[PDB]
């Protein structure tokens, strides 16, 4: 139907198009399935002239190596956008859609419809949700245990790095969150916690400094280099 | 017809926010005046040769040339500009201190005439003091 | 048919191309003609069909009008281009009969190629064909019938179906043809002293692919389509009696003209140099916003520094458009446009009799279009047509036919004499000549019986194209019409017989007073001359000269 | 009718000459012949 | 000022970036490793225009190079031309603009963007002097234009006053061959127009005219159509490091060639296209040296502003110029510029930039594909999903209604 | 999302062969193609057919 | 050679054959894509980016064809979205089906092209005349009803399971939309994305969504009532329009020309202030410098908003657009706005104007999508513009006509009686028209799985006993009445479908020859 109407072009139907969706989620899984865990394999990045990036994140993975096949650049717009707003979770969306399709796949073979397939996602999906009301455990925050958020820092960052860093980068994760909760109880991130490039002595002498520290300084010699009091403005 | 621009270069200055006023009105009574002046003389049609450097008749003047019912015709060749004095017998007016009634020619209908898509503006009745008339004749056919 | 291509000649030495000369020429002119004419012999009549042709990116245009079908068929033959002239000429003064004089030219170059191989000059074929023309426009001032005993506008109703028809658009000619008829009593004008010529790029159309063909809307005024400049503003008007002002003034922010140098040595007159830029501008704007300009319109456009007192005060603003169409809407509400705002006093000001009348103004959307619709005009009526269809390709069509069929009304209202249509013309011109010249003898009786037979391909071709047996018709049609011409003056039902001929869709011989097949006489007027003087400059051709691009 | 028009083999190659002036060019190619041997 | 900022950006920005930085640099003379290897002080007391002088002078081109597609930037860093840029300037990043103003736009200027005015500050915090900024686009591709529109946008913000030049690369209707080209350079000068200073208009399809037609190469390279505007580019950015006082600083370039504001494009005119002034002054007016698509006879000229270099005295230029205003009258307007130093390669050369009416036709062409050929409201979806309404095409169109009609207002 | 993965499948049986099943659309490409020849046959049947 | 045609004209009969040909596979690109249970389609655009829908009209938006006589049938879905904004499937699918059989006379029986289209038209008439007596009317105020009427196309996309969320958030912005005859219209409704988050959290919300925060700190996150009012100008000083060139002969004048730079955008902040907004939201840019004393009042100052979302703020707000400082009265100022409020996301700043809700001008809204990934989004977004359309043709027509299928077999029913009456040269193509509208209920069996040959046979057998209401369920594939089945559509769209189908074959019926290659 495709060719008598464009002189040029390719069209794949009914098993090639349930292949490919197959095959391109089990081949970005593979690459993905190593990095998941906290004994997993690094992965640097070296493009063109041989700019060196090294990052566990999938999102860097993704967003970084260009893709021709169709369905991974939804895995990425997925994995991307579901990491973009809240920050972890990256290689777990991949894992899910990458042994979902796999594990559907089969009975597709066996001549069940796609559609009641999808139909049984989504009714138990809601299951989920009406499990996570009684799964989840309630925690006060006026008790402002500084415990209880030194074991949520060391989830993620024992996945990153390793024991050396996490329990010197901890406690500076910690001494920055300790200041966000206020009466008001309003959180804010991005104005508040900052990241900024330094090239120093090593990564393990990372410190927390509790005022803002700024990249530039006096220009000229005679001007003071240490006050004590200073009245900004 | 066209605001004022002289031989050589004039550079207009305005000091003051009145001038900016009056620049404006005064020009437009520059082309009202002169075009107040050609209902004195009661001409009825006038006809423009190719201007140079400026436009022939600006867009304001044609204003004050509707409405007081003036035919303007503009883009006449320049070599043309000896037929149309020879045959209609008038002579041209390069100024206004020189217009007057009796160098202008005359005519019963100068109409122009529609056929078909092509437009002609075609006087009849010629009468005047000339010794040399002159004759037109159209062409029409197929293609050209 | 031309094989075996001239030799290059040492003795005859012209820079450029090579001379050709002979009957060859006149084979490839005649063999350029068929090239064309078989491409519009197939869309002839109701039962002919078009074709299509792209234009290299994409787009393509199905085409019925010779003159269009021949304007994107770029002939790079001389021979071709004075034919595809010829129907840019037709369509612009006559707009009807397109497809037929350049199909009368084509069988004319052939029988008159077939003539100067029989040895006979073409100088004494011209003059056969010459006075066979006078003898045939002396005969159609025989043929004409008055429009008499007719209940209201039926004569101006089904002589519009004949023009309808041959398009897509000739189903629905039971309800176009009303409209048609009543959008051009809509326009009347009275020009030059008298003359009363109804015109058309007057009457307007809207591309609006939608419902269908069928539903139509005669909206009983002037359409405009513009886009609404601020959206706040108020998309329908109530009360009657609403004031429109045509205007050309640029109501964007001013700036004073270019030989214009400001100096000053003062630094506190920036306010005012600024303040007064912008208030030429308000002043300008104050004085028509007082006289109470319901709706304005004007060419050059409004930028938002001025919008804002029109949405304050609940005026519609409108921004670029054609220059044309702003004439009309002047003349139908009774304004005036007004390329300069002025006086001829020494004071600027803004009369009341510059504003129009109308009773009502709306924006309708026509699906996803901003039209802004006039409907009840003071001075002047005016009318407009909403054309649909399935596509924008169709809508195109319905453009061209409907110019082609505003057009035959327009030169029927012009002159009130009528001729019969489908053939009957050229059948009744054939033995008409045929009968001539017998008197005559020597040599131009052969020149005038193949001009008589040249008339002849348009029934023809009619028959063809319905993919019936046409001889069967032909020997009805020449038949029938000879015993008419023939017979005694007084014999009613022979002489009816000049007055019908072939049908296309039953396949029988009918009347055409109660079918309605119906021309006007100026569509054949200057038809057959402009087909004569298309033959006489090919015909007259004897070599070919080519010279090289540099 | 197509574009190709071809009737015999190598038609670019054959050229045809008719009317007056191809019988010119026969008795003025006999000149040249003529006129060598005239001496 | 004493100096001035140079981002460029896109794939055609970065091009013309690396050949503009190729010339200068081997004009005023730097080895590609910042060294200077020059004579003497001529081509030294101005090179903090562009360079930052750095302690054991390593001088470094003060340039932001962007891109949304990795691989534009990577080739020009691989390259040569490898050591001058500093490491931290370039800003690339994934995915591709794909060839839209409105996605690529606003995409990435979410995030591009702010890593850029994030580059544009602490860097340039390092001098004394901002004068301007000078913007390397393309005015059809999708990074390049849709960028360049965001950031001159952020950037006026951050600097009021600063002046802002542009050399954006106008479309080749013929030689472009993506069909929405024309509805993205409409929405480019959208926002080029409200902001910029002073910009320069440059037709791919001009340049191939000019490289089949005079240095005849058979089938122009995206090299050659480079260096022909890199060498342009010098020109203009003499008449800035070299010290003179002619048309001495941007402000001032600026002040001469533009008569009122919203009219900012200039067509620039180049010989000696592969000597003595007398013979360049025909080439400089040329109809054919434009590398403008519009015919400039036709049009009307409106601020003259010549260049000249190599040897050529006051008076050479002088008694030309009483010469050549004698016969094209009809077309008194002057601006002359000499400079000392020399074209490399070339004794001398002279640009030719000139304010026109002519230009307008190179919009109303512009302004013809945008409407007609998207009355049909083609490919206007891709635009439509990223965010975008579709009012902001119509004000898009309306404000090219606007330009042309300035054009015609300063009667043609 | 610019070259498709090329039917992994395509290290089976090479690029000549080409496969036409159904449900695809077989019947419907055959019996239409076909109808050109159709006409031929057709066209010179019975007494006054055309060679 | 001659003029740049006849490289190879395809004349007679085959050019016909062809575009039947060609007009036939448009349709059998998306023959899965109809019914409940129809398939996806992710295609591939040469730019870079994906689309990943079921909706046809979306579907032939993407691919290209280099045939004349199937672009035709490629236009037709642009008449059916930009009319209703439902069943352009339904259009496409139908046309195939009416050239296909109309074809076997063409190629055989050799009637005349012009003779079908005859016989159409009285099809046509009698279609919308079948179509108008089996409609039922419906009341417009029922909203129990009017939920069950939205769902009916969300239920053929992947959005059915949030049907009971899909429908009080379409309805919500209908009614909103609406102005009290009864015009609705889609430039207002945004169409603004948020990639992440759950979709039953998702909610329309009565105001708008900006992308943008404050531009100072200071500036108050949250206001109890605030008085927006729109700019449009510059707020800050500008070079302004003629040839200007200030000459400064005087020390004292230079400090005084940028000392009035600091003074006109204090004249213009001071008289901004004398109705004292909360925030003041300018179209174009603002400087550092009046935003500062815009501070010393209480107002709140943001970047450069387009005009779009201006004029939805025009209508939310109840101001008026301004651009001129000078005239800014007290009666076109912003009043009665509910809540103001800047939440965190990652991806920009969303702040947020709610409105107090309590005749005059439309009322504007943003409706909020939380999907999973961007294409979630993008299809997510075109089935609100599939659902809000169907509750434009019940405001606009309140009649009703049954839908899977029952409309289109009522017409196959009346045409194939009438056809034995209707002796005749114009009997085969009239005949035809049934053979075509019986099968977009086979098209739904096919889908389902079923055998059409005997649920056919049993739907005309029980169609003149049974009931005129009766179709086949396509999730089970069994016949069940629409009554008992609750799904109802508008009758809009079976008009536009039947118009738009038949009005195109006679248009491509009527084509001879195919000329390709000849001029741009
Ligand atoms: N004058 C000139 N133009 C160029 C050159 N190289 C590319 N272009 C122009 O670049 C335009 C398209 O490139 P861009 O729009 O910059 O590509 P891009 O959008 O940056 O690339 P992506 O971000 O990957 O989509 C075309 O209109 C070309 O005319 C060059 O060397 N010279
Ligand atoms: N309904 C009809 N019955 C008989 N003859 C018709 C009918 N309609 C058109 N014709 C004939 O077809 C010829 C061409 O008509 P048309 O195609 O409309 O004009 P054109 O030749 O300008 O395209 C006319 O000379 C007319 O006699
Ligand atoms: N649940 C259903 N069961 C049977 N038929 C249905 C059902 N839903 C829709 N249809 C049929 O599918 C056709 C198209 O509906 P819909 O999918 O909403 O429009 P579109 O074709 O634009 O996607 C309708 O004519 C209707 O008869
Ligand atoms: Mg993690
Ligand atoms: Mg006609
Ligand atoms: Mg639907």
């Amino acid at each position: 139907s495709l060719q008598l109407l464009n002189p040029k072009a390719e069209s794949l139907r009914r098993d090639a198009a349930l292949k490919v969706n197959v095959t391109s989620a089990e081949g970005l899984q593979s690459v993905l399935e190593t990095n998941l865990g906290p004994k997993g394999t690094l992965k640097m990045l070296v493009d063109g002239a041989g700019n060196i990036k090294l990052t566990k994140d999938g999102k860097v993975l993704l967003t970084e190596m260009q893709i021709q096949s169709p369905t991974a650049v939804l895995i990425a717009r997925a994995a991307a956008a579901q990491d973009e707003i809240t920050g972890d979770g990256t290689t777990t969306v991949v894992c899910l859609v990458g042994e979902l399709l796999r594990q559907a796949h089969r009975f597709i073979q066996e001549g069940v419809h796609p559609r009641i397939i999808t139909d049984g996602f989504e009714i138990a999906r809601k299951e989920s949700m009406k499990f996570l009301d009684e799964f989840k455990i309630s925690k006060t925050n006026l008790s402002n245990d500084r415990e209880f958020l030194l074991q949520v820092a060391r989830s993620s960052l024992l996945t990153k790095v390793d024991a050396d860093l996490t329990e010197v980068l901890t406690p500076i994760v910690t001494d920055a969150v300790l200041s966000v909760y206020d009466a008001q109880a309003d959180n804010l991130d991005l104005h508040m916690v900052e990241i900024m490039q330094m090239q120093h002595l090593s990564p393990k002498d990372t410190t927390f400094i509790k005022g803002l520290v700024l990249d530039h300084g006096g220009r000229h010699p005679d001007m003071p280099t240490r006050v004590k009091n200073a009245y900004v403005l | 017809i066209s605001p004022p621009k002289p031989d050589t270069e004039n550079n207009i200055i305005v000091n003051d926010y009145r001038q900016m006023d009056k620049i404006l009105k005064e020009e437009r009574a520059y082309l009202l005046n002169i075009c107040k002046k050609i209902k004195k003389a009661k001409c009825n049609v006038l006809l423009i040769q190719k201007s140079i450097l400026r436009d022939a008749v600006n867009d304001l003047a044609l204003h004050f040339l509707s409405k007081l019912n003036i035919m303007v015709v503009k883009d006449i060749e320049r070599e043309e500009i000896e037929f149309l004095s020879k045959g209609l017998g008038c002579k041209p007016i390069a100024d206004i201190e020189l217009f007057t009634e009796d160098r202008l020619g005359s005519a019963d209908l100068v109409e122009e005439i529609d056929s078909d898509g092509s437009k002609i503006v075609r006087v009849t009745g010629i009468r005047n003091n000339n010794a040399r008339p002159t004759v037109s004749v159209v062409i029409r056919g197929a293609n050209n | 048919m031309s094989q075996l291509f001239n030799n290059s000649r040492s003795d005859t030495l012209f820079l450029g191309g090579e001379k050709i000369s002979g009957d060859d020429i006149r084979n490839q002119n005649v063999l350029a003609t068929m090239a064309v004419a078989n491409v519009v012999k197939s869309s002839l009549g109701p039962v002919g069909l078009d074709k299509m042709l792209v234009d290299d990116i994409g787009d393509f245009t199905v085409t019925n009008d010779g003159a269009t079908i021949l304007s994107l068929l770029d002939v790079q033959h001389p021979a071709g281009k004075i034919l595809v002239e010829l129907a840019q000429q037709q369509d612009r003064e006559i707009g009807d009969g397109t497809t037929s004089v350049v199909i009368i030219a084509s069988e004319l170059l052939k029988r008159a190629n077939e003539l100067v191989k029989n040895k006979i000059h073409p100088t004494t074929i011209i003059t056969g064909f010459r006075v066979a023309l006078r003898e045939a426009i002396r005969f159609i001032n025989e043929v004409l019938s008055t429009s008499v005993d007719t209940l209201g506008k039926e004569t101006l109703i089904n002589i519009a179906k004949t023009s309808m028809s041959s398009k897509i658009i000739g189903a629905d000619s039971d309800f176009f043809s009303n409209m048609v008829v009543d959008a051009l009593l809509a326009v009347k004008t009275q020009n030059s002293k008298g003359e009363i010529k109804y015109p058309v790029k007057a009457v307007n159309v809207l591309k609006a692919h939608g419902k269908s063909a069928t539903e139509s809307l005669l909206v009983p005024g002037y359409a405009l389509n513009c886009t609404v400049a601020s959206q706040a503003m108020p998309k329908r008007i109530a009360g009657g009696n609403v004031k429109i002002a045509c205007l050309d003034l640029n109501l964007q922010k001013a700036r004073m003209a270019m030989g214009v140098q400001i100096n000053i040595d003062d630094p506190e007159q920036l306010e005012q140099i600024r303040k007064r830029e912008a208030g030429i501008v308000l002043e300008r704007v104050k004085k028509i916003i007082d006289a109470g300009a319901q709706v304005v319109l004007t060419t050059k456009g409004i930028d938002d520094l001025c919008l804002k007192e029109f949405v304050e005060a609940k005026i519609m603003g409108v921004r670029r458009c054609k220059k044309e169409d702003l004439r009309r809407i002047a003349r139908a509400t009774g304004a005036t446009l007004v390329s300069s705002m002025s006086n001829l006093e020494g004071e600027e000001t803004f009369e009341s009799s510059y504003l129009g009348l109308c009773d009502e103004v709306v924006q309708a959307k026509f699906s996803d279009d901003e039209c802004i619709l006039i409907k009840g005009t003071s001075k002047h009526s005016s009318s407009s047509i909403i054309l649909r269809g399935a596509n924008d390709y169709s809508l195109d069509e319905m453009e061209r036919s409907l110019h082609d069929s505003l057009s035959v009304v327009k030169r029927t209202l012009e002159s009130g004499n009528v001729v019969p249509g489908g053939g009957c013309v050229e059948a009744a011109l054939n033995i008409y000549l045929d009968n001539f010249a017998t008197t005559v003898g020597s040599r131009e009786q052969l020149a005038i019986a193949e001009f008589a037979a040249a008339l002849l391909i348009i029934p023809k071709t009619l028959a063809v194209n319905a993919a019936k047996d046409s001889s069967e018709l032909v020997a009805k049609l020449r038949s029938y019409h000879a015993a008419s011409q023939m017979a005694k003056p007084e014999d009613v039902k022979r002489r009816s017989y000049r007055n019908y001929g072939l049908d296309l869709i039953r396949g029988k011989i009918v009347d055409e007073i109660h079918a309605g097949v119906l021309e006007p006489t100026i569509s054949k007027v200057k038809s057959l001359k402009s087909a004569l003087e298309a033959c006489v400059a090919i015909l007259r051709i004897d070599t070919m000269i080519t010279v090289d691009p540099e | 009718m197509g574009r190709p028009f071809i009737i015999v083999k190598d038609q670019g190659n054959k050229k045809r000459q008719h009317g007056l002036e191809a019988k010119k060019s026969h008795i003025l190619a006999a000149r040249s012949v003529a006129s060598i041997i005239k001496t | 000022m004493r100096e001035i900022i140079h981002i460029s950006t896109g794939q055609c920005g970065n091009q013309i970036g690396a050949a503009f930085w190729e010339t200068i640099c081997g004009e005023h003379g730097l080895d590609f490793n910042g060294t200077y290897h020059g004579h003497d002080d001529i081509q030294k007391e101005r090179l903090n225009v562009y360079f930052n002088e750095a302690s054991s002078g390593k001088w470094v081109p003060r340039s932001i190079n962007v891109d949304l597609e990795p691989g534009t930037i990577d080739a020009v860093r691989n390259s040569a031309i490898g050591n001058l840029f500093r490491p931290d300037n370039y800003i690339f990043g994934q995915s591709s603009a794909g060839n839209v103003w409105a996605k690529g736009h606003y995409t990435e200027g979410a995030e591009l963007v702010d890593s850029v005015m994030d580059v544009i500050r602490r860097e340039a915090e390092g001098c004394d002097s901002l004068q301007g900024f000078q913007i390397t686009h393309s005015l059809g591709g999708g990074t390049g234009s849709g960028m360049g529109t965001l950031l001159i946008s952020k950037i006026r913000e951050e600097f009021p006053d600063r002046m802002m030049a542009t050399f954006s690369v106008l479309p080749s209707p013929k030689t472009s061959d993506t069909v929405v080209e024309p509805y993205n350079a409409t929405l480019s000068v959208h926002q080029l127009v409200e902001h910029s200073d002073e910009t320069f208009c440059i037709d791919n399809e001009a340049l191939y005219d000019i490289c089949q037609r005079t240095l005849k190469l058979n089938q122009p390279s995206y090299g050659d159509l480079n260096n022909l505007v890199s060498s342009v580019m010098s020109g203009v950015t003499t008449s800035l490091r070299y010290p003179g006082q002619l048309n001495s600083d941007l402000r001032k370039l600026a002040v001469n060639l533009v008569p009122f504001p919203r009219l900012h494009f200039f067509m620039v005119g180049y010989a000696p296209l592969t000597l003595t002034v007398p013979e360049l002054t025909q080439q400089m007016f040329d109809a054919k040296n434009m590398m403008a698509a519009a015919d400039p006879r036709n049009g009307r000229y409106l601020t003259v502003a010549a260049f000249f270099r190599g040897k050529v005295s006051v008076k050479e230029v002088e008694d030309e110029m009483h010469k050549v205003q004698s016969k094209n009258s009809d077309y008194n307007n002057v601006q002359t510029a000499v400079c000392s130093v020399a074209p490399q390669g070339l004794d001398m050369a002279a640009t030719f930039i000139a304010n026109s009416t002519s230009i307008q036709e190179l919009f109303k062409r512009v302004g013809d594909q945008f409407s007609a050929m998207f009355k049909r409201k083609a490919f206007l979806h891709w635009y439509t999903s990223e965010g975008m309404d579709e009012l902001e095409f119509s004000e898009a169109e309306s404000n090219m209604n606007d330009l042309v009609s300035e054009y015609q207002q300063y009667q043609e | 999302s610019l070259r498709l993965p090329q039917n992994p499948n395509a290290g089976l049986f090479k690029q000549g062969y080409n496969s036409y099943s159904n449900a695809d659309g077989q019947i419907i490409k055959s019996i239409a193609a076909i109808r050109e020849l159709h006409q031929m046959c057709l066209t010179s049947m019975g007494p006054c057919g055309r060679n | 050679v001659f003029m740049n045609a006849s490289q190879e004209r395809t004349t007679g009969r085959q050019a016909q054959i062809s575009n039947i040909t060609a007009a036939k596979a448009v349709a059998d690109v998306i023959r899965t894509c109809l019914g409940p249970k129809a398939m996806l389609k992710m295609l591939l655009d040469p730019m870079g980016g994906l689309v990943l829908t079921n909706d046809g009209h979306a579907i032939l938006r993407e691919i290209d064809v280099a045939h004349p006589a199937a672009k035709s049938m490629l236009e037709l879905s642009r008449t059916q979205d930009e009319e209703v904004g439902d069943g352009t499937t339904t259009v496409i699918i139908l046309a195939g089906e009416i050239l296909a059989q109309c074809a076997p006379y063409l190629i055989e029986k050799n009637i005349h092209p012009v003779i079908i289209i005859q016989a159409l038209k009285k099809a046509l008439t009698d279609a919308l005349e079948v179509i108008k007596q089996v409609s039922k009317p419906v009341d417009v105020e029922n909203d129990a009803a009017m939920k069950k009427l939205i769902q009916a196309s969300i239920g053929t996309k992947y959005v059915i399971h949030w049907s009971e969320k899909m429908c009080e958030l379409a309805l919500d912005a209908v009614k909103t939309v609406r102005k009290d005859f009864e015009i609705d219209i889609k430039r207002y409704v945004r169409v603004e994305k948020i990639p992440g988050g759950d979709v039953l959290d998702s909610r329309v919300l009565k105001g708008v969504l900006l992308n943008k925060d404050v531009v100072h700190p200071k500036m108050s996150r949250h206001i109890e009532n605030p008085r927006v009012v729109l700019l449009d100008c510059p707020l800050e000083y500008k070079k302004g329009e003629s040839q200007t060139n200030i000459e400064i002969e005087k020390e004292e004048d230079w400090n005084r020309i940028l000392q009035i730079e600091e003074e006109q955008v204090q004249l213009m902040c001071e008289q901004i202030l004398a109705v004292r907004p909360t925030l003041v939201i300018t179209e174009k840019g603002v400087s550092d410098l009046a935003q500062h004393y815009l501070l010393k009042g209480g107002c709140s100052v943001l970047r450069r908003v387009k005009k779009s979302d201006n004029n939805r703020i025009a209508r939310v707000t109840g101001a008026t657009i301004v651009n001129r400082v000078e005239d800014l009265k007290e009666s076109d100022v912003g009043t009665n706005c509910g809540l103001f409020k800047v939440e965190m996301i990652g991806d920009e700043y969303f702040s947020f104007l709610d409105n107090c809700k309590e005749s005059g001008l439309q009322k504007a809204c943003t409706i909020m999508l939380r999907g999973g990934s961007k294409d979630i989004l993008n299809e997510i977004d075109r089935n609100l513009q599939d659902a809000m359309a169907v509750a434009r043709n019940v405001m606009l027509s309140p009649s009703l006509s049954p839908g899977g299928g029952a409309t289109e077999m009522a017409v196959s029913v009346k045409l194939a009686e009438k056809a034995k009456q209707l002796e005749g040269i114009q009997q085969w193509p009239y005949q035809a028209v049934a053979d075509a509208m019986e099968c977009i209920p086979r098209t739904l069996i096919q889908n389902a799985g079923g055998d059409p040959i005997r649920l056919l046979s049993q739907l005309r057998a029980k169609h003149a006993q049974g009931n005129f209401t009766t179709g086949i369920d396509g999730d089970k594939g069994k016949i069940v009445d629409m009554v008992s089945y609750g799904i109802w559509e508008p009758e809009v769209i079976k008009q536009q479908s039947v118009k738009t189908a038949i009005e195109s074959a006679c248009l491509l019926l009527r084509v001879d020859d195919i000329v390709s290659g000849v001029r741009k």
